């Protein structure tokens, strides 16, 4: 019991690192989706003034 | 207890391949294959109280290995297995001659 606690907290903090990368990731994929929307209804300006 | 026995008492440096049986505090019991690198010290090499004081202890080498053995598993015992690991070296070394220097 005395090691199976130790086993079961370094997994546990290495799984809350793995739920950083993780939630870093969406995060910034969040940012990015929007930044790309950016561009995209930039030129979607031009789009619907010309259609 | 009485295994070797020669005529000479080696001062130069050298080790002893002991190995301990320790106790953690998560009660983890693990062996573990020790050195022990040591040298005898002799600051007026003709002095005959000092040199006869080498041949004090009869079996400085089961001296040695039972003193450091003792220290190391007392100091484990205050520790978990995580930290026993993570820390390995620096307890135990730190366990042999425990200070602040």
């Amino acid at each position: 019991l005395a090691i199976e606690i130790t086993t079961n907290s370094q997994e546990a903090a290495a799984k809350h690192e793995a739920q950083r990368l993780e939630q870093e990731a969406r995060g910034r994929l969040e940012r990015q989706k929007i930044l790309d929307q950016s561009e995209a209804e930039k030129a979607r300006k031009e789009l619907l003034e010309l259609e | 207890p009485h295994a070797r026995r020669a005529l000479c008492l080696l001062l130069g440096p050298d080790f002893f391949t002991d190995v301990i049986t320790i106790e953690t505090a998560d009660h983890a019991r693990l062996q573990l294959q020790l050195a022990y690198n040591w040298h005898f010290e002799l600051k007026n090499r003709n002095d005959p109280a000092e040199a006869a004081k080498l041949f004090s202890v009869p079996d400085f080498v089961g001296d040695a290995c039972k003193a450091i053995a003792s220290r190391v598993r007392g100091a484990v015992a205050s520790v978990t297995f995580d930290d026993f690991h993570k820390n390995s070296a620096r307890i135990i070394r730190m366990a042999v001659f425990g200070f602040e220097m």
